[PDB]
């Protein structure tokens, strides 16, 4: 069983920039390696086979070399249709194992999140449960901090978008799930959002 | 080649997938099944050579899965048995002669949780939200005003003690609400429940 | 010329060893025509 | 003993099938067709008898007895392989209980080892065809007298290909069309040569056992030149060998079917008294008979491991 180490796991780049990712095998694989690309909402597509021979129909931007144990994928001029996860395939011997995958993401200027807090609706509240939701739409980069202030003091579940195909921003939803009695007891729900655009948090709150 | 037959299977059950193919010979190519775990890790599932010999299986599925060809009807099969929680993945049928091409996949969900329709809730304050809480299994289709606006964030679903929960956010100009209708359309094919709840100011 | 590619239509014979009689004869013009 | 006439028949039949149309794949079995009409050669009377032997390129210097016995040593040698490759031939004769001369019976039982309701007869015949061929010819009925024969072939390459180097490469169909097919790839020593009489490469890959496949790669435009000057004398010269060079082989995998009804082609080969009213079939029956159709079907499969072919004949 050959373990396929693929580095790096994630990296940003800009349009027209040269991108190079590597895939190393646990043993020699006689240059029987294939490179795949996966769009977020679609299936993997084959780009290179035998580690240097392109699949018919792939643009000439993709290169690739390597021998024995260290193989590499190179994009001479990156495009926006090349953003995704890249996989390296091993078919020198059974079983055929793949790589961990390299996430290639688009880079742009830093932005601040549009924060929005939502009180639990009375349709949900008449069921024994309450959920306070806090949206963080169209920010960049990924790393962002969220603090849930309840009475001036701090069950939170989060979700992350992949990357917008229009403005290359991210978006996160933060849901604080409480009970009907726990919600109806307290009054001042606040949602801080700490980003690197400034040292002051972006605050949204309400009173019931 | 277009594969189908996926769905929800209880633990310990069995299921048989199919990959019908047209546009190429399918009696001259080698076929294989490949799955994509929820952790986005691809791993090889099956390998049948051309004609029927010889099938290859990794040790993780050896003795449980059985790949077979039907070259007369141009259909690939994958008999699954003794399914576990690790078998939950999107499965692909692949024809490979040096270069291989994968289908769009079919989703297998192996869990003991019971099917449940979602409870849709409006998120009123301009960004509007629609909470889809407590459904199983995946997926759900959330559109705002029947996809008319479609310009909208749909967040991935979180598992909370064996139910999925997600939120959907739409941003509209300040002049439109409530000066224009905003309804979040939620469809769940596992329960065949199409639900549309309008958004009210208060 | 060690670059023998069968990418053109060709003819093949399938003859027995001991009997020397041709058991199968054919002409391949398109493998996809099955 | 009769193999030189057998290859000439294979080529005479090949020319007309190919000359009819060069736009589709071709695959037939000369032995199955030859045995079918040679089996009937023992139950036919004059001027239909003769046209049958002449149509198999046989009368001139060989008696009728030595011909039929060539096929009994033929079918016995083929049905007796040193099993590494699987090769079997079967002869069938589906009578319907009326009237038989019983001299035709004893002749076909010795020389050829042979063994209304439309639905019952059709299903019974096709099972006999599908039984020996291991389900390769499955879906190959008029009247009382039917003669059926089948052949099954399954061999392995002496130097098998590896199923990782099989890459999909282009295949030139008609200098405008280009299709992509999975081609097998292997380097090393091969039994390859150049004819200088055919303008074509000749490659021989022996199967494990008593069988060998020959591949003819014609030069650009010399496909028709190959089909016309390919004779028995040249192939025997090619089968005297062991002059082996080294080269890289690109062999495409294959899966094709023949499915020929050939009452018309044989007339071009001299067998006109086949479906004629005047045609004489007297050694067969005592009540009276003629043929209505002559359907031939054959399948081929080439892979890295070997070759799997099966042919059938229905008269
Ligand atoms: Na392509
Ligand atoms: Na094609």
């Amino acid at each position: 069983d050959i373990v396929m180490t693929q580095s790096p796991s994630s990296m940003y780049a800009s349009l027209g920039e040269r991108v190079t990712i590597t895939c190393k095998a646990s043993q020699d694989i006689n240059s029987y390696l294939s490179w795949f690309q996966q769009k977020p909402g679609k299936s993997p597509k084959n780009l290179i086979y035998r580690a240097n021979r392109l699949v018919d129909g792939v643009p000439s931007r993709f290169s690739g070399s390597g021998s024995g144990q260290d193989y590499s994928l190179t994009i001479s001029s990156l495009e926006y249709e090349d953003m995704g996860i890249y996989y390296c395939l091993q078919y020198d011997e059974f079983p055929w194992t793949f790589g961990g995958g390299t996430k290639l993401e688009s880079k742009r200027a830093d932005a601040a999140p549009t924060v929005s807090i939502f009180p639990p609706s009375s349709e949900q509240l008449t069921s024994g449960g309450a959920s306070v939701v806090c949206f963080l739409n169209n920010f960049y980069p990924k790393d962002i901090n969220v603090k849930w202030k309840i009475d001036g003091s701090e069950g939170v579940l989060n979700s992350w978008t992949d990357q917008d195909s229009k403005d290359s921003t991210y978006s996160m939803s933060s849901t604080l799930t409480l009970t009907k009695d726990e919600y109806e007891r307290h009054n001042s729900y606040t949602c801080e959002a700490t980003h690197k655009t400034s040292t002051s948090p972006i605050v949204k709150s309400f009173n019931r | 080649l277009e594969e189908s037959g996926g769905g929800l299977v209880k633990p310990g059950g069995s299921l048989k997938l199919s990959c019908a193919a047209s546009g190429f010979a399918f009696s001259i190519y080698d076929m294989s099944w490949v799955r994509q775990t929820p952790e986005k890790r691809l791993e090889w599932v099956a390998y049948i050579s051309s004609g029927g010999g010889t099938t290859y299986y990794p040790d993780t599925v050896k003795g449980r899965f059985t790949i077979s060809r039907d070259n007369a009807k141009n259909t690939l099969y994958l008999q699954m048995s003794s399914l576990k929680s690790e078998d939950t993945a999107i499965y692909y049928c692949a024809r490979h002669a040096g270069v291989h091409y994968w289908g769009q996949g079919t989703t297998l969900t192996v869990s003991s949780a019971k099917t449940t329709p979602p409870s849709v809730y409006p998120l009123a304050p301009v960004t509007l939200g629609c909470l889809v809480k407590g459904y199983f299994p995946e997926p759900v289709t959330v559109t705002w005003n029947s996809g008319s606006l479609s310009s909208v964030h749909t967040f991935p679903a979180v598992l909370q003690s064996d139910l999925y929960t997600l939120s959907s956010s739409v941003t509209v100009p300040s002049s439109t609400w409530p000066s224009e209708t905003v309804t979040c359309n939620v469809a769940h094919p596992a329960s065949s429940t199409k639900v549309d709840k309008k958004i009210v100011p208060r | 010329p060690p670059e023998v590619k069968f990418n053109k239509p060709f003819v093949f014979l399938m003859i027995e060893q001991n009997t020397k009689s041709p058991l199968f004869m054919g002409k391949v013009v398109n493998p996809t025509q099955k | 003993k009769i193999t030189p006439n057998l290859a000439e028949f294979a080529f005479s039949l090949y020319r007309q099938l190919a000359h009819q149309s060069n736009s589709t794949n071709i695959f037939f079995s000369p032995v199955s067709i030859a045995t079918a009409f040679a089996m009937l050669s023992l139950g036919t009377k004059a001027d239909t008898h003769d046209e049958i032997l002449e149509g198999l390129n046989f009368l001139t210097e060989i008696p009728e007895a030595q011909i039929h016995e060539g096929f009994q040593e033929l079918l016995r040698t083929l049905n007796q392989p040193d099993s590494q490759l699987q090769l079997t031939t079967g002869n069938g004769l589906f009578l319907s209980e009326g009237k038989l001369v019983d001299k035709f019976l004893e002749d076909v039982k010795k020389l050829y080892h042979s063994e209304g309701d439309t639905e019952e007869a059709k299903k019974q015949i096709n099972d006999y065809v599908e039984k020996g061929t291991q389900g390769k010819i499955v879906d190959l009925r008029d009247t009382v007298f039917a003669l059926v024969n089948y052949i099954f072939f399954k061999g392995k390459w002496e130097r098998p290909f590896e199923v990782k180097d099989t890459e999909e490469e282009d295949f030139h169909v008609d200098q405008v069309t280009t299709v992509k097919v999975p081609m097998m790839k292997r380097l090393g020593m091969f039994n390859i040569q150049h004819c200088k009489k055919l303008s074509s490469w000749v490659l021989l890959m022996k199967y494990l056992g008593n069988a060998t496949a020959i591949f003819f790669l014609p030069d650009e435009g010399k496909l028709q030149h190959l089909e016309n000057e390919l004779t028995h004398d040249i192939i025997t010269k090619f089968l005297e060998n062991e002059d082996r060079r080294s080269a890289s082989l690109h062999l495409p995998k294959l899966s094709i079917t023949g499915t020929y009804d050939l009452k018309s082609v044989l007339g071009q080969l001299g067998i006109t008294k086949v479906f004629s009213n005047g045609a004489d079939l007297s050694g067969v029956t005592e009540e009276a008979l003629k043929l209505s159709k002559a359907v031939h079907k054959a399948v081929l499969t080439i892979d890295e491991k070997g070759t799997e072919a099966a042919g059938a004949m229905f008269l």
